[PDB]
DNA sequence: TAATAATAGTTTTTAGTTTATTAG
DNA sequence: AATAAACTAAAAACTATTATTATG
């Protein structure tokens, strides 16, 4: 989707942040925020200015406003310039090459900051602004506001919070405005996306069908591809491959393939044609063939995770009308629709189940189990497999109740994004590491080693106690 | 095959445990052979890459080439042989549990990964079958499941994953879901459906819809007999693309 | 061009930032004709290292090639020719390498074809960790035999190697809680403990030079214990011990005596 | 004669290639 | 001699993009 939110970083230099300094941690927190954005999504775009310096280096040359990096994507070079400054010898050499606290005017930074903001030629869905000082400083202070204003009437947000800390230092900008904790690098090797899957036709019945829009919402993450790069030029190679001639020499056509599977006596010879004409079963979409209980499931046929289906009036009318109204009979109806689904041309069909998938709007509206379906892979006879039989002995009634005392001593909420893959990070990080020169970041378990290896004290363990072998069955 | 492992509820208290594949969407077990045009066999046929540098001919061999990574505007070189340090690892075929929740939180939808398991105990174990057992029916009469972090072996990945018990009257263990990992939470905002004013079902439809309901249901109703019957059961029909 | 021994030869400048910009080093290797690669290659000779990065420590991990600071490329900027490694601007051994600080150099900086002066003596004994694991009887054995052996008793300050004398700061000899406050008797035992001399407090065996301080009456009590041990004490004035060291030596019994 | 047509190259999934443990 | 971490083609959409046949 076109359209980005744009973030500037703007800090004064007054020496008032000077002396932890709010300037070291005002630059730790951008570099945080500018690596969890490098990681997270190039698309967007950040900038660097800074006033009150000795220095004018800025477009229109305006007094104490100096520009470090203008609106541009995340580079590893810029993260470089941050961190020559990072230190407190790069704190004072920051000073040396760009100057101490000087006279300003907010209206001249903000002037700036609104011609860098017009600088881009790109479609950008939001302009954000963050801004960085200790203390209020405001003739002058009316000039600012009036500017911040006006820029805010033009579509550009602001941010901030005094570096003091509570809520004592907002007075002269209680009315320019519409925290930073969290920015610091809390958040790692996030994941955007905007587009949406292909739009189908529901074929509920011979005659009428409903423009269904499919949409995936917790598809399988991944480790970005890896690339051919050169040993020294350290850049890909083109990557020419495809099979030739080499028993006799020459060069081999597609016309040629033939494919074949050696079975019992002779290689039954084809061509490609029949191979993806095998595939061909039926046309795109979803012939749906009735309504089964939701209660009439296995409970345990999952298989591939389910796509959301939602309304797409975009080319049928009846879409919105008839799905509304099935979910109002979902409330009533614990039936799930049956259908065979086929994302693209030969593509065999699989049964699916509509489960109904109402929304549910918190106290902040959190668009919970969206309003429409999800779709529901049922599986075929093979994809079932054997089992041994297994019916040795049942358990005990005093058993049973030390394992619930034991196990319900210890409960979770279970909140969802409470883990990630600890490869991922572990790999965002060393690519981070390596992008920046480092040393090895950091190790950071995600949960993956049970918190209980140490409270199983606190919980009290009695299974200990509890051997119901005198040969010890833990071995 | 049999996943021979150790259920490692608590810091220590493990229990041999044996898993295997329960239900997993099948695959074909012979992919095709491209075979030569006329002699039908693999004379000519390979495959093989040139690697020519971007340039002006120059080409590249696998020697000479760096599994860079996109790090947003340029490209940081790397190595598999920096892979091998620069990994998290694993502590072999770990069956470790961690959490344990109300089965109302979890949900249907988020049901994730490619496989499930059964998770059974080991063989003619006895003790750790009937510590199970206990096990299990605590969880179902509390609807209590867990949360398990699970590796296949040493060379696997980190998986947590949801346990909840299945019971019946010829095998009896638990089965076992992974689950999702924070970046495969994918948001995308919509707009509510119920409150359209522009596109409000009528009573007529909504009766008409009622009537369709009824009429196509595809299983036998409850009777006096518990007569819920799937009269088109799909879970016994094989793929017809192997057919 | 101007080095052209570096030439043919392929050189690794992969991390080189200590303190030298990386297009200076891949540009002084170029008026040499060196060849230079930004990977690890069989092809080059060694690794120009520069900070302690995590990848270069893999290269430090792995055995592929040499690990170099860039003071050997100095020097071989400065000499315009290859020079050989030293265990001062030198970090990992290959293989090939292993053998090199083995061949020329026995376990540090050490050579044994190329005479070691004060620099390289200082650079050698500060790559050898600081620990004095040895009982201070052993200096007076074998220690002390290093300026016996190859004659250094004679040295100024250290010379009282192998003389023990007793530390007379006590009014009354054979009672060690009776010291002597508000006097410079202790500068006999520190002077002492200036050189390999085993500092006795009291009369015993080790006891042979008596520096008789600001009381000589007490020669009485060394008499006690003069048979009682066998080699006797002799009664010698401050000279021996207290002005000794002052000026810079180790004086005589006969010619200190009382 | 001064509009909308088929239209590329995006990412994004999705299905088809490769090395560890059972069988002798 | 099986399963599965770990590569490798391949097939939609959400964006810019151009030939109509607008008329003498």
């Amino acid at each position: 989707y076109s359209g980005r939110d744009s973030l500037i970083f703007l800090v004064d230099a007054s020496k008032a942040m000077f002396e932890l300094t709010p300037f070291d941690m005002s630059i730790q927190c951008i570099q945080s925020v500018y690596i969890s954005k490098i990681i997270s999504s190039d698309r967007d775009l950040l900038a660097v200015v800074f006033y009150g310096t000795e220095k004018d280096k800025n477009s229109v040359n305006f007094k104490n406003i100096y520009v470090l990096q203008e609106l541009d994507n995340p580079g590893a070079k810029r993260i470089l310039e941050l961190d020559q400054f990072k230190g407190q010898q790069g704190q004072k050499r920051f000073q040396d090459m760009m100057g101490h606290g000087s006279d300003y005017s907010l209206s001249e930074v903000l002037w700036v900051c609104a011609n860098l903001f017009s600088d881009v030629q790109f479609k950008m869905s939001h302009k954000r602004i963050m801004l960085f000082t200790n203390e209020d400083n405001p003739a002058k202070a009316s000039r600012a506001r009036t500017k911040a204003g006006d820029l805010r009437d033009t579509g550009i947000f602001l941010d901030l919070m005094h570096l003091k800390k509570g809520f004592d230092i907002s007075l002269f900008y209680r009315d320019i405005i519409s925290k930073l904790e969290d920015l610091l690098r809390k958040v790692r090797a996030k994941e955007t996306r905007k587009r949406a899957l292909s739009r189908l036709k529901l074929k509920l019945n011979k005659d009428i069908v409903i423009s269904v829009g499919i949409y995936n919402l917790v598809q399988k993450a991944l480790k970005p591809p890896p690339i051919k790069l050169y040993r020294e030029t350290n850049e890909p190679v083109k990557t020419k491959t495809r099979t030739f001639n080499t028993s006799t020499g020459g060069l081999l056509l597609p016309s040629d393939t033939k494919r074949s599977q050696i079975y019992g006596s002779r290689q039954i010879i084809l061509e490609k044609e029949e191979t993806e004409e095998l595939k061909r079963f039926d046309d795109p979409g979803l012939m749906l063939m009735g309504f089964k209980p939701l209660v009439l499931l296995k409970k345990h046929h999952y298989l591939r995770p389910s796509l959301f289906v939602y309304p797409e009036e975009s080319l049928v009318i009846g879409s919105s009308t008839l799905f509304s109204a099935l979910l109002i009979k979902c409330l009533e109806k614990e039936v799930a629709a049956l259908c065979r689904y086929t994302p693209r041309r030969n593509i065999p069909p699989y049964f699916v189940a509509l489960v109904p998938q109402e929304e549910e709007l918190d106290d902040q509206k959190i668009q919970v189990t969206p309003p429409g379906f999800q779709l529901v892979f049922l599986p075929f006879a093979d994809d079932k497999r054997k089992m041994p039989f297994t019916e040795k002995i049942m358990a005990t009634p005093e058993q049973v109740g030390k394992m619930k005392a034991i196990v319900e001593k210890l409960r979770f909420t279970y909140r969802s994004d409470s883990f990630e893959n600890p490869v991922l990070q572990q790999h965002f990080r060393n690519l981070e590491a390596l992008a920046l020169d480092l040393m090895e970041p950091e190790q950071a378990v995600d949960l993956t080693l049970p918190k209980v290896e140490a409270m199983n004290k606190r919980l009290g363990s009695l299974v200990d106690e509890f051997k119901e072998l005198v040969y010890p069955p833990d071995y | 095959i049999h996943w021979p492992c150790r259920l490692t509820i608590g810091s220590n208290l493990s229990i041999r445990i044996a898993a295997y594949k329960s239900i997993l969407q099948e695959r074909v077990k012979k992919t095709w052979t491209v075979v030569d045009a006329k002699t039908l066999k693999k004379e000519d046929i390979q495959k093989e890459t040139v690697y020519c540098l971007n340039d002006d001919e120059t080409e590249v061999l696998k020697e000479d080439i760096i599994q860079g990574f996109r790090y947003g505007s340029d490209i940081v070189p790397f190595s598999k042989v920096d892979e091998e340090q620069m990994k998290y690892k694993s502590e072999g075929k770990c069956f470790s549990v961690l959490g344990f929740c109300k089965s109302s939180q979890v949900q249907r939808r988020f049901f994730m990964g490619n496989q499930v398991l059964k998770v059974f105990a080991a063989r003619d174990d006895e003790a750790a079958a009937v510590a199970l057992s206990s096990l299990i029916h605590a969880l179902d009469d509390l609807d209590m499941v867990a949360i398990v972090r699970y590796a296949y072996d040493k060379r696997a990945n980190p998986q947590v994953g949801v346990a909840f018990p299945h019971i019946k009257h010829n095998y009896e263990c638990l089965v076992y879901v992974q689950l999702p990992f924070m970046e495969d939470l994918r948001q995308y905002m919509f707009s509510s459906l119920k409150n359209s004013k522009k596109y409000a079902p009528t009573e007529a439809q909504l009766n008409a819809v009622d009537a369709l309901i009824d009429s196509m249901s595809l299983a036998k109703k409850d009777e006096k007999t518990d007569t819920l019957e799937d009269l088109f059961p799909t879970t016994k029909i094989p793929n017809p693309r192997f057919q | 061009k101007i080095s052209n021994i570096f030439e043919d030869v392929e050189f690794c400048v992969m991390s080189g930032t200590d303190s030298q910009p990386k297009p200076d080093l891949e540009n002084r290797i170029a008026e040499f004709g060196g060849y230079i690669v930004q990977n690890p290659g069989p092809d080059t000779y060694c690794v120009i290292a520069g900070s302690e990065n995590i990848r270069v420590k893999n290269i430090i991990l792995s055995n592929k090639h040499d690990v170099v600071k860039p003071a050997w490329l100095l020097e071989c900027f400065k000499t315009k020719s290859f020079v050989p490694w030293q265990p001062r601007f030198m970090i990992h051994m290959c293989p090939s390498t292993k053998e090199h600080f083995a061949r020329e150099y026995d376990c540090y900086g050490d050579s044994y074809f190329i005479d070691t002066d004060l620099n390289q003596l200082k650079e050698v004994f500060s790559g050898i960790k600081n620990s004095n694991e040895q009982t201070p009887e052993e200096m007076a054995s074998l220690i002390a035999d290093l300026e016996y052996r190859y004659s250094w008793d004679c040295s100024p300050l250290s010379m009282f190697r192998r003389h023990t004398v007793y530390l007379d700061s006590y009014a009354v000899i054979n009672d060690l809680s009776t010291k002597n406050e508000g006097t410079r008797l202790a500068i006999k035992a520190l002077e002492l403990r200036f050189h390999g001399a085993k500092v006795v407090s009291c009369l015993a065996e080790g006891v042979s030079h008596v520096i008789i301080g600001e009381d000589h009456s007490r020669v009485a009590d060394f008499k006690a214990f003069r048979r009682t041990f066998k080699r006797k004490f002799k009664i010698l004035k401050e000279s021996w011990v207290t002005d000794s060291i002052d000026k810079c030596e180790l004086q005589e019994e006969n010619q200190y005596l009382i």
